[PDB]
C-alpha cells in the first residue's frame, strides 16, 4: 500500500491537497495581501 | 471461368446490395464451395446459409468481396474462394488470385509492379521537379 | 470523361460530384493547371491583375453612381452634421406597408439604407459638392475598367504577349513603381490638392471647366523656381474658419501646421498636401538606385507572400491612424462609420497577414529548393526551426497562463463584493510615450513634455513648428489622439499581444515543419493541401500545412475580434463623454459582458418584436442569420465525412427504389464532401458567421445612442 | 487511380500485403540476393486509398507510400 | 413558504463567505435546489435526529455495500448458471424490490 | 566496422532516431542491403523500437 | 441628377461588358 | 503620483469603498438578532474589511479615480514590493520545482526501467532532487559553466531538412 | 421605376440564365 502511494495519481493529489491547504492556511491567517510591505 | 450460373445461397434480403451500378458498369461475384451449411455474415446485412455447392454471391465493389473472403478463411477455413468481375458490362475475369497463390505467399513468375529504388529521403525536391510532367515520387 | 474542369483532366474523369467543387477549388490555381509552361504562367497572372482592377474601378464607380442617383450628397453637404449618408435605394419587393415606413429615414421619400462607408466625407474633401461631379467620377471610372478589361485581352494576344525576362526584370519595376506608381502618383495627389482640394474648402469652386484659369496661389510658379518657397506657407485659417466657405479662409497651399481643424476635427488640406508632396520626392529619388535574392524571383509564392505582409501591415496602420488622426472632414462626427472603418480595415489586414504566411508555407513545399538554398538566412530558419517554434509556444503560454490568470483572479474578487483586491497594473511603459510625444496627464516631464528639452526647443537650426498644433489636439478631452489608458488598457493588450503571438506560432510552425516532420518525415511530397496521412502512427489528422493556417484562421479572427471589441467598447464610452464605465468594468471579465455585449445589444436585439418594427430590423435580422451561419460551420467541423459518405449511400438507395423518382438520374454520382473540403466549408461559414455577426451588432449598436 | 510505391527499404514481413482490403500488393521475388521479397503494388487500379498497409508496416518510416491521386469509382469505394 | 431551503454553510475565508446569503430565519447558507426539505417533510422528518440516524444509517449501508463487493468477488464468487437465471431475477425484483419496497413505503 | 552490441549514432535524416543514439541488436552477414539492425530504448510512433540501417547511417560514438 | 443621365451610363456599362466576356473567353483559351 | 494617481490614504474615491461596504452589511446586520451565530458572521466579516482598507493605505498604493489600488511596474524601488519582490519569490520556487524534476528524470534514465520510475516515485531519489532543488541558482551556474547543462544540436532529434 | 424592373432581372431572370450556363457546362463531355 505505501507503494501504491508512490504512484503518481495518489502522489499527485496529496501534494495538490497540501500545496492547496498551504495557500488556504496562509490566506486564513494572513488575509488580503496584494504586495509585499 | 465464372461458372455462372451457379446457386445462390438461400437468403431472401438486403436492401443494400447490388444497385443501378451493377447493371451500368462493373460489379463483382465471390464464388467458394461451403463444406457445411452453416450461416455466415454478408457485408451487406448478416445471414445467408453456405450452400455444398458451388456457392456464387454477387457484389457491388472488390472491397466487399475480400471482405467476405477474409470471413470464409477465418470463421469457416474455406480458403478456395475465388472473386471475379463480369463479361461484356463488366472488365476483367479472374481477380483473385491473379497467380493462383494468395498474394501474401511468394510466387515466382511475378513483376516488381510499383518499386522504387531508393529510399522516401532520397526523393528529390517538388521545386527540382516544377514544370516538368516528372513526378516526385516516381522513378 | 467530361469537359469540366478543362484546368485539369484528372478531375475531368471523376464520375462524382466532388468534380466539381474541386474544379471550382483548382481553378485560379493557375499553377496547377495542364500543360502550363512557366512563361504561359506569368502572361495569365498578368492578364488576370487587369481584370482585377477593372472590378475595383467598377465598384468604386457603383459607389459614386448609386451616390449621385440615390443618395443625399448634396443635402449632406449644406449640413453634415445632422444630414445621414444615404448609401443606396431600397427595392425589396418583399416589404410591407409599415416596414417601407421605418425604412424611409434621412428625409427620403423611398426606403434607403444610410451608409458607413465614409465615402461621403471622403468625397467631399477632396472638393466635391454636387451630384454632377459625382457621376462624371463613376462615367470616368467606367472608361478605366474598359481600359483595363481591354488591355488585359490585349497583352495577351501574340503580338502583344509580354516575355518571361519582361515579367522577372526585378529592378526595372522597382524604379517604375516608386518613381511613376508610388512617387509621381503622390505628386499628381499633390496637385489635386492644392489646385481643387484647398479651393473648394475656402468656397472657390474649381471644376475642369475653369481649373485652366484660376490659380491656386495668387502669384504662385513665380517663387517656386526662384527658390522662394517661403511664400506658399502665408496666412493659414483661422480657427473661426467654417469649412466650405470664404469667411476665415486664407490663400497658403503647402503648410505645416499640425493638429486637426477646430470645426471638422480633422486634418488641415493644406497639411495634407505638404506631405503628398514631399512624400513624392522620397519615392522619386530612392527610385533611381536599381542566393536569396534570385528565389524570391523565380517563386511567385514568396513575392506574394511578402507582398502581402507589407500590404497587410500597412492595411493594420491605417485602421490605427485614421482613428487618432481623422483625415476626412466629419469623419470624426459620424461615431458609426469610424467604428465600420476601423474594423473593416482590421480583419482585413487579419486576413492578409495570415494569408501571408499561407503563401510562404506554399513556397516551401512547392518552391523551395533546399538544394539550391544553402548557407543562407533561408536556410539557416530552417535548421533551427524547432527553437523558433518553441520559443513561440512558450511565448504564448507565458502570456496566455498569466493574463487569463488576472481576468479570472479579478473576476472572482469582484464577485465576491471586494473590487479592492484586483490586480491592476498601470500601463507606465505606454504613458511614458504619450508623455513623450506631449501628452501632459500622466506628468512624466521628459521630451515634449518638458518644455527645455532639446527635442521641444531644437537648437541646431530653430525646426520645431509642429508642436503647437499637435500639443493643441493632444491635451484636449475631445478626441481621439493617444486616447487616456489604465488598468483596462493593459490587459487587453496583453490579450491582444497574445493572439499575435499564437497566430504567429501556428502559421510558423506550420512553414518550418511543411517540408516535414517526425510523424510526417516526405510531407512535402504530398503537397500544400492535403487529408492526412491515415489512422497509422498514433493518427495524422490536420497534418497538411494548409490545416495550420485552417487552425490560424480561428485564432485570427479571436485576435481581430478581442481588439475589435476593446476599440468599439472604450470609444463607446469616449463618443457618450462617460469614460467611467470601461475604466471600471474592462478589468474583469463579466464587465465585458454585462456592459459591453448584453448592455448594448438592448435596441439592436428589439430592431423588430410583438409590438412593432425600426430601422433596425435588417441588422437585428442579419445578427441572427450571422448566428445561424457561424453555427452551421461547426457542423462541418465537428462531424467528418465518414459519417456522411454512409449517411449519402441510404439515400442513393432510397432514390433509386422509388417510383416516379427513379426515373430520373444524376448525372454526377452523389458523394460527401472531401476532408478537405469540410475543413474550408467549415471554417467559411464560421468566418462569414464571424463578421456577419460583428458588423450587424458593432453598427447597430452605436448607431442607436451615437 | 491512387498511387502505390514500395521503397527499397521493405523487409519483406507480408504485413502491408495482409493489411489490404482490396488485394492491392503482393510479395514478388527479389533479385538482390534472390533469397527475400520485397512488396509490389500490380493492382493499383483498385486502390481505394485506406491506407492499411502503411500502418502495417514495421520499418521506421515507411517503405511503401500511397499518395493519393486522381478519384474514380473504384477509388471513392462506392457501391453505387 | 417564506423561509428557502438552504444547506451548504461555506468557509469564512478569501469572501465566499458572500455566498452564505439572507436565506431565512437567523441561518445564512447556500439555498438549495434539491428538493431534499420538501422530500423530508413528506417522509415525516421533524427533527435533525432523525436526519443524524438516517446519515449514519446511509454509512452503514455503504459499509455493508462494499462487504459485500468484496466478498462477492474476492471469498465468494456466483458461477455463470447463477447469474443467467433470469425468470427467477424478474420474480426477486418485482417481488422483493419493487413490490415489497412499496408495500414497506407505504406503510 | 560496427560489431553487435555497440553504440551507433543515426545519420538517416527521414529516421524517428536521426542523430540519436542506438545500439546494435545484429549484423547480418550478407550481401543484404540496410544489414545494420538497431535496437532503441526510445519507441516512434508505431511503437517499435528496431529498424535496419546500412553502414553509411550509422557511426562509432563509444 | 437626370433621366437621361441614368441611361447614358448604362449606354457606356456596355464597354466594360462586352470588354468583360472578351478578357474571360480569352482567359478561357 | 507617478500617472496621476493619488496615494489610496488621500483618495477621496478609496474612502468611500470603505462607507459603502460597511452599509451594505450594517444593513445585512440590521434583520438579525446581536446574539446570534449570523451575528458575529457579519461582525468578523465587517472587521475584514477594516483590516483590508487600513492594511492598504499603509502599504503606500496608489488609487485612481475610481479607488482602487494600482501596481507601478516598471519596476521602481520605491514599488518593489507590488512586482519586484513578489517576483524574486517565485522564481526561487519555481526554480526548485524545475530544477528537481529535471534532476529526478537525469537520475532515473540511467536505470534499469526508467519508464516504471515516472509511474511510481522513488521517495529516496525525489527526496535527492528537492535536495538539489533548493540551490538551483548556485547548481546552474556550475551546470552551464561545465558544459552539462545543453546538449549539442548534432544529438537531439531533429525533423528532416 | 427602373429599380422595380431592374432587380427582378438580376435577382432572379439573370441567375437563372447564367445557372442554366453553368450546368449544360458542367455537364458537356468530348
Ligand atoms: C495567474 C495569475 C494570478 C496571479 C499573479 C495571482 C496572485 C495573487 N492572487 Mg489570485 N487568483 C487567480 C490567479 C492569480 N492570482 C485565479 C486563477 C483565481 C481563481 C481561483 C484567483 C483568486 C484569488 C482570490 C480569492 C485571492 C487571490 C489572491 C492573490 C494574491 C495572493 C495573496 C497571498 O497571500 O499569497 C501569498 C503566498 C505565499 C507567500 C506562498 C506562495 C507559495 C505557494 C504555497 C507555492 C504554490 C506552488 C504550487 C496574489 C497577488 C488573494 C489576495 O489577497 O488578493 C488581493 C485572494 O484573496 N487570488
Ligand atoms: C425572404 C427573404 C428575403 C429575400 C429573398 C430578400 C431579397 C432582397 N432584399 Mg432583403 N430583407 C429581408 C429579407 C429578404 N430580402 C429582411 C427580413 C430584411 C429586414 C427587414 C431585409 C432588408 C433589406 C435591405 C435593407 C435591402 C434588402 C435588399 C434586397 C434585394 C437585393 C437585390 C440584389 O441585389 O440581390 C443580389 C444579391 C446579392 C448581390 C448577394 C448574393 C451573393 C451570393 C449569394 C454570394 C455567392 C456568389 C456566388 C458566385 C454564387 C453564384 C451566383 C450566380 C449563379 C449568379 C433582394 C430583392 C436590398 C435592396 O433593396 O436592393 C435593391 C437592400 O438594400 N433587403
Ligand atoms: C503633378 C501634377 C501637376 C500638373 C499637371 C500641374 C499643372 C499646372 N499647374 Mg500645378 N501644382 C502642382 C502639381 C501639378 N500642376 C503641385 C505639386 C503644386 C504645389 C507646388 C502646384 C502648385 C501650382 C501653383 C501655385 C500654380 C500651378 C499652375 C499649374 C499650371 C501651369 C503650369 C506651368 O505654366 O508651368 C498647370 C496646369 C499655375 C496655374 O495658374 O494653374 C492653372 C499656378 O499658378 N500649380
Ligand atoms: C492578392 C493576394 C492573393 C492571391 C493572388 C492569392 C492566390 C491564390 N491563393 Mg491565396 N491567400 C490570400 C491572398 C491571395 N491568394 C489570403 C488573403 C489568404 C487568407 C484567407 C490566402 C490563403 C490561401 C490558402 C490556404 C490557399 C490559397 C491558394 C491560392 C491559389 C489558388 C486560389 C484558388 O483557386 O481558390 C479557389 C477560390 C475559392 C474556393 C473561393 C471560395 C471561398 C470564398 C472565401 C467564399 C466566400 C464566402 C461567401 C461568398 C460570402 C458571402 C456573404 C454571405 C453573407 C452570404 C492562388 C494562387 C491555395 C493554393 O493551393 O495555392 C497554391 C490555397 O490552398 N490562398
Ligand atoms: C476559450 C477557448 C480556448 C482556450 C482557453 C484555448 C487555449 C489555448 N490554445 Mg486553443 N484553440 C481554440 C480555443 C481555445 N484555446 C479553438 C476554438 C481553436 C481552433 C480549433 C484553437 C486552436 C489552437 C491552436 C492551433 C493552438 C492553440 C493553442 C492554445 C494555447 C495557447 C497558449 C496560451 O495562451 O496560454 C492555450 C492553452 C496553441 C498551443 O497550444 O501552443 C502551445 C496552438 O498552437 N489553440
Ligand atoms: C444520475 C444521478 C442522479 C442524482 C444525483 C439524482 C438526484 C436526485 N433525485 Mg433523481 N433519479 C435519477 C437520477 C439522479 N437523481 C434517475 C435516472 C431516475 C429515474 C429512475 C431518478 C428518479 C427520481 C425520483 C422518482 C425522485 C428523484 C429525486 C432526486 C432528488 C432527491 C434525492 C433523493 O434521495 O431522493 C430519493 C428518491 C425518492 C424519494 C423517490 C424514489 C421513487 C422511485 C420511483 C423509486 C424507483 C427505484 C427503482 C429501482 C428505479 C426504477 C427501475 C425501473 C426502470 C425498472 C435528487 C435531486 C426525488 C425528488 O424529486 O426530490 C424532491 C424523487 O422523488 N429521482
Ligand atoms: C427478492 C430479493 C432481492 C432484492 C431486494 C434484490 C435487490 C437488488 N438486486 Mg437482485 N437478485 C436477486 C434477488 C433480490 N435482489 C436474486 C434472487 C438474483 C439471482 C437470480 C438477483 C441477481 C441480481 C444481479 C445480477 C444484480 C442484482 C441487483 C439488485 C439491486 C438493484 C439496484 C437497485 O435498484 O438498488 C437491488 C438491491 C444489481 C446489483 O446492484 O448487484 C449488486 C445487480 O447487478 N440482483
Ligand atoms: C408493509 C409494511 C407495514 C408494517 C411493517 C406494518 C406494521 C404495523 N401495522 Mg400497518 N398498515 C400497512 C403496512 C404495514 N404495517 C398497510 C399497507 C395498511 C393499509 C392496509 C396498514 C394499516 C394498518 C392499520 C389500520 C393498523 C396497522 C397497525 C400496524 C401495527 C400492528 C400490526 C401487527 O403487528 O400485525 C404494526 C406496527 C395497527 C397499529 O397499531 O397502528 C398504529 C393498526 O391499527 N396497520
Ligand atoms: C432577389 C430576387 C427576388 C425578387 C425581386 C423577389 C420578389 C418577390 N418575391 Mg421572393 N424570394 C426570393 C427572391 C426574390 N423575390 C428568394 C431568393 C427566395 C427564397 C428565400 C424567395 C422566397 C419567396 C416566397 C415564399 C414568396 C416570395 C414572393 C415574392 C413577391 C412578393 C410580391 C408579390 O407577390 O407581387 C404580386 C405579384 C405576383 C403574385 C405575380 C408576380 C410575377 C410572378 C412571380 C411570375 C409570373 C409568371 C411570369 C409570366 C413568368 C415567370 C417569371 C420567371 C420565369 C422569371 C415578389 C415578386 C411571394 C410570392 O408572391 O411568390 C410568387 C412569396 O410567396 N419570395
Ligand atoms: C527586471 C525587471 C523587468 C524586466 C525584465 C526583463 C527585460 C527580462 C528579460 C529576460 C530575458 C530576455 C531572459 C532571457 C533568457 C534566455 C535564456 C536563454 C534562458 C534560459 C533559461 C534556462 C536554460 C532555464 C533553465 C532552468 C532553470 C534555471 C531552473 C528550472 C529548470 C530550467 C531547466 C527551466 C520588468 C520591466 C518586467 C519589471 C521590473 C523588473
Ligand atoms: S480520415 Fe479523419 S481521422 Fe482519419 S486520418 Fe483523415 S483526418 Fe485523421
Amino acid at each position: 500500500f505505501s507503494k501504491y502511494l508512490s504512484t503518481a495519481p495518489v502522489i499527485g493529489t496529496l501534494t495538490a491537497f497540501f500545496l492547496a491547504g498551504l495557500l488556504i492556511e496562509i490566506n486564513r491567517f494572513n488575509p488580503d495581501l496584494l504586495v509585499y510591505p | 471461368t465464372l461458372n455462372l450460373n451457379a446457386p445462390t445461397p438461400i437468403f431472401g434480403g438486403s436492401t443494400g446490395g447490388l444497385l443501378r451500378k451493377a447493371e451500368v458498369e462493373e460489379f463483382y461475384s465471390i464464388t467458394w464451395t461451403g463444406k457445411s451449411e452453416t450461416v455466415f455474415e454478408l457485408p451487406t446485412g448478416g445471414a445467408a446459409i453456405m450452400r455444398a455447392g458451388e456457392n456464387l454471391l454477387r457484389l457491388a465493389r472488390k472491397e466487399q468481396c475480400i471482405a467476405l473472403g477474409a470471413q470464409l478463411k477465418d470463421k469457416f477455413k474455406i480458403t478456395d474462394y475465388k472473386i471475379y468481375r463480369v463479361y461484356p458490362s463488366g472488365e476483367v475475369q479472374f481477380l483473385h488470385p491473379k497467380d493462383g497463390v494468395f498474394p501474401e505467399k511468394v510466387n515466382p513468375g511475378r513483376v516488381a509492379v510499383g518499386s522504387n529504388k531508393r529510399r522516401i529521403g532520397q526523393n528529390p525536391d517538388p521545386a527540382k521537379l516544377k514544370f516538368k510532367g516528372q513526378e516526385t515520387f516516381d522513378s | 470523361g467530361t469537359k469540366f474542369p478543362k484546368a485539369s483532366q484528372a478531375l475531368a474523369q471523376d464520375p462524382t460530384t466532388r468534380r466539381i467543387w474541386y474544379g471550382i477549388a483548382t481553378a485560379n490555381d493557375f499553377e496547377t493547371n495542364d500543360g502550363i509552361t512557366e512563361e504561359n504562367l506569368y502572361q495569365k497572372i498578368f492578364a488576370s491583375h487587369f481584370g482585377h482592377l477593372a472590378i475595383i474601378f467598377l465598384w468604386t464607380s457603383g459607389n459614386l453612381f448609386h451616390v449621385a442617383w440615390q443618395g443625399n450628397f448634396e443635402q449632406w453637404v449644406k449640413d453634415p452634421l445632422n444630414t445621414r449618408p444615404i448609401a443606396h435605394a431600397i427595392s425589396d419587393p418583399h416589404f410591407g406597408q409599415r416596414a417601407i415606413e421605418a425604412f424611409s429615414q434621412a428625409g427620403a421619400s423611398s426606403p434607403v439604407n444610410i451608409s458607413y462607408s465614409g465615402v461621403y466625407q471622403w468625397w467631399y474633401t477632396q472638393g466635391m459638392r454636387t451630384n454632377e461631379e459625382l457621376y462624371n467620377g463613376a462615367i470616368f471610372l467606367l472608361i478605366l475598367s474598359a481600359l483595363s478589361l481591354f488591355a488585359g485581352w490585349l497583352h495577351l494576344q501574340p503580338k502583344f504577349r509580354p516575355n518571361l525576362s519582361w515579367f522577372k526584370n526585378a529592378e526595372s519595376r522597382l524604379n517604375h513603381h516608386l518613381g511613376g506608381l508610388f512617387g509621381t502618383s503622390s505628386l499628381a495627389w499633390t496637385g489635386h490638392i492644392v489646385h481643387v482640394a484647398i479651393p473648394e474648402s475656402r468656397g472657390q469652386h474649381v471644376g475642369w471647366d475653369n481649373f485652366l484659369q484660376v490659380a491656386p496661389h495668387p502669384a504662385g510658379l513665380q517663387p517656386f523656381f526662384t527658390g522662394n518657397w517661403g511664400v506658399y506657407t502665408e496666412n493659414p485659417d483661422t480657427a473661426n474658419h467654417v469649412f466650405g466657405s470664404s469667411d476665415g479662409a486664407g490663400t497658403a497651399i503647402l503648410t505645416f501646421l499640425g493638429g486637426f481643424h477646430p470645426q471638422t476635427q480633422s486634418l488641415w488640406l493644406t497639411d495634407i498636401a505638404h506631405h503628398h508632396l514631399a512624400i513624392a520626392v522620397l519615392f522619386i529619388v530612392a527610385g533611381h538606385m536599381y542566393g536569396l535574392y534570385d528565389t524570391v524571383n523565380n517563386s511567385l509564392h514568396f513575392q506574394l507572400g511578402l507582398a502581402l505582409a507589407a500590404l497587410g501591415v500597412i492595411t493594420s496602420l491605417v485602421a490605427q491612424h485614421m482613428y487618432s488622426i481623422p483625415p476626412y472632414a466629419y469623419l470624426a462626427r459620424d461615431f458609426t462609420t469610424q467604428a465600420a472603418l476601423y474594423t473593416h480595415h482590421q480583419y482585413i489586414a487579419g486576413f492578409l497577414m495570415v494569408g501571408a504566411f499561407a503563401h510562404g508555407a506554399i513556397f516551401l513545399v512547392r518552391d523551395y529548393d533546399a538544394e539550391q538554398n544553402k548557407n543562407n538566412v533561408l536556410a539557416r530558419i530552417i535548421d533551427h526551426k524547432e527553437a523558433i517554434i518553441s520559443h513561440l509556444s512558450w511565448v504564448s503560454l507565458f502570456l496566455g497562463f498569466h493574463t487569463l490568470g488576472l481576468y479570472v483572479h479579478n473576476d472572482v474578487v469582484q464577485a465576491f463584493g471586494t473590487p479592492e483586491k484586483q490586480i491592476l497594473i498601470e500601463p507606465v511603459f505606454a504613458q511614458w510615450i504619450q508623455s513623450v510625444h506631449g501628452k501632459s496627464l500622466y506628468g512624466f516631464e521628459v521630451l515634449l513634455n518638458n518644455a527645455d528639452s532639446i527635442t521641444r526647443v531644437a537648437p541646431g537650426s530653430a525646426q520645431p513648428i509642429w508642436l503647437p498644433g499637435w500639443l493643441d489636439a493632444i491635451n484636449s478631452g475631445n478626441n481621439s489622439l493617444f486616447l487616456t489608458i489604465g488598468p483596462g488598457d493593459f490587459l487587453v493588450h496583453h490579450a491582444i499581444a497574445l493572439g499575435l503571438h499564437t497566430t504567429t506560432l501556428i502559421l510558423v510552425k506550420g512553414a518550418l515543419d511543411a517540408r516535414g516532420s517526425k510523424l510526417m518525415p516526405d510531407k512535402k511530397d504530398f503537397g500544400y493541401s492535403f487529408p492526412c496521412d491515415g489512422p497509422g502512427r498514433g493518427g495524422t489528422c490536420d497534418i497538411s500545412a494548409w490545416d495550420a493556417f485552417y487552425l490560424a484562421v480561428f485564432w485570427m479572427l479571436n485576435t481581430i475580434g478581442w481588439t475589435t471589441f476593446y476599440w468599439h467598447w472604450k470609444h463607446l464610452g469616449v463618443w457618450q463623454g462617460n469614460v467611467a464605465q470601461f475604466n471600471e468594468s474592462s478589468t474583469y471579465l463579466m464587465g465585458w459582458f454585462r456592459d459591453y455585449l448584453w448592455l448594448n445589444s438592448s435596441q439592436l436585439i428589439n430592431g423588430y418584436n410583438p409590438f412593432g418594427m425600426n430601422n433596425l430590423s435588417v441588422w437585428a435580422w442579419m445578427f441572427l442569420f450571422g448566428h445561424l451561419i457561424w453555427a452551421t460551420g461547426f457542423m462541418f467541423l465537428i462531424s467528418w465525412r465518414g459519417y456522411w459518405q454512409e449517411l449519402i449511400e441510404t439515400l442513393v438507395w432510397a432514390h433509386e427504389r422509388t417510383p416516379l423518382a427513379n426515373l430520373v438520374r444524376w448525372k454526377d454520382k452523389p458523394v460527401a464532401l472531401s476532408i478537405v473540403q469540410a475543413r474550408l466549408v467549415g471554417l467559411a461559414h464560421f468566418a462569414v458567421g464571424y463578421i456577419v455577426t460583428y458588423a450587424a451588432f458593432l453598427i447597430a449598436s452605436t448607431a442607436s445612442k451615437f | 487511380a491512387h498511387t502505390v510505391k514500395i521503397y527499397d527499404t521493405c523487409i519483406g514481413c507480408t504485413q502491408c500485403v495482409r493489411a489490404c482490403p482490396t488485394d492491392v500488393l503482393e510479395m514478388v521475388p527479389w533479385d538482390g540476393c534472390r533469397a527475400n521479397q520485397i512488396a509490389s503494388a500490380p493492382r493499383t487500379e483498385d486502390c481505394v486509398g485506406c491506407k492499411r498497409c502503411e500502418s502495417a508496416c514495421p520499418t521506421d518510416f515507411l517503405s511503401i507510400r500511397v499518395y493519393l491521386g486522381a478519384e474514380t469509382t473504384r477509388s471513392m469505394g462506392l457501391g453505387y | 413558504t417564506t423561509i428557502k431551503p438552504s444547506a451548504q454553510v461555506v468557509w469564512p475565508i478569501v469572501g465566499q463567505e458572500i455566498l452564505n446569503g439572507d436565506v431565512g430565519g437567523g441561518f445564512q447558507g447556500i439555498q438549495i435546489t434539491s428538493g431534499l426539505f420538501q422530500m423530508w417533510r413528506a417522509s415525516g422528518i421533524t427533527t435533525e435526529l432523525q436526519l443524524y440516524v438516517t446519515a449514519i444509517g446511509a454509512l452503514v449501508m455503504a459499509a455493508l455495500m462494499l462487504f459485500a463487493g468484496w466478498f462477492h468477488y474476492h471469498k465468494a464468487a456466483p458461477k455463470l448458471e447463477w447469474f443467467q437465471n433470469a425468470e427467477s431475477m424478474m420474480n426477486h425484483h418485482l417481488g422483493g424490490l419493487f413490490g415489497l419496497g412499496s408495500l414497506s413505503w407505504a406503510g | 566496422m560496427v560489431q553487435r552490441g555497440s553504440k551507433v549514432r543515426i545519420l538517416r535524416k527521414e529516421s524517428y532516431w536521426y542523430q540519436e543514439i542506438g545500439t546494435v541488436a545484429s549484423i547480418d552477414q550478407s550481401g543484404i542491403k540496410y544489414p545494420v539492425i538497431v535496437r532503441f530504448e526510445k519507441v516512434n510512433y508505431s511503437n517499435v523500437n528496431s529498424n535496419n540501417f546500412s553502414l553509411d547511417e550509422v557511426v562509432e560514438v563509444e | 441628377l437626370a433621366d437621361g443621365q441614368i441611361f447614358t451610363a448604362l449606354a457606356v456599362a456596355l464597354v466594360p461588358g462586352i470588354l468583360a466576356l472578351r478578357l474571360a473567353l480569352e482567359l478561357y483559351k | 503620483d507617478v500617472a496621476g494617481l493619488i496615494p489610496c490614504s488621500q483618495s477621496d474615491a478609496f474612502e468611500r469603498r470603505l462607507k459603502n461596504t460597511t452599509q451594505r452589511l450594517e444593513n445585512r446586520l440590521k434583520k438579525y438578532e446581536p446574539g446570534s451565530a449570523p451575528a458575529e458572521a457579519l461582525q468578523k466579516q465587517i472587521d475584514k474589511t477594516q483590516q483590508r482598507f487600513d492594511k492598504y493605505r499603509n502599504s503606500g498604493l496608489l488609487c485612481g479615480a475610481d479607488g482602487l489600488p494600482h501596481l507601478i511596474t516598471d519596476g521602481r524601488w520605491s514599488h518593489a514590493g507590488e512586482f519586484t519582490i513578489p517576483g524574486l519569490l517565485f522564481l526561487y520556487i519555481a526554480g526548485f520545482i524545475g530544477w528537481s524534476g529535471r534532476s529526478y528524470l537525469q537520475a532515473v534514465a540511467a536505470s534499469d526501467n526508467s519508464t516504471e520510475k515516472e509511474i511510481i516515485i522513488d521517495i529516496p531519489v525525489a527526496l535527492q532532487s528537492v535536495s538539489k532543488g533548493f540551490v538551483w541558482p548556485l547548481a546552474a551556474l556550475q551546470e552551464f559553466s561545465s558544459g552539462k547543462l545543453t546538449a549539442r544540436d548534432e544529438e537531439i532529434t531533429i525533423s528532416p531538412r | 421605376n427602373l429599380p422595380s424592373i431592374l432587380v427582378p432581372m438580376v435577382g432572379i431572370v439573370l441567375p437563372a440564365i447564367v445557372m442554366a450556363l453553368l450546368f449544360v457546362y458542367i455537364e458537356t463531355d468530348e
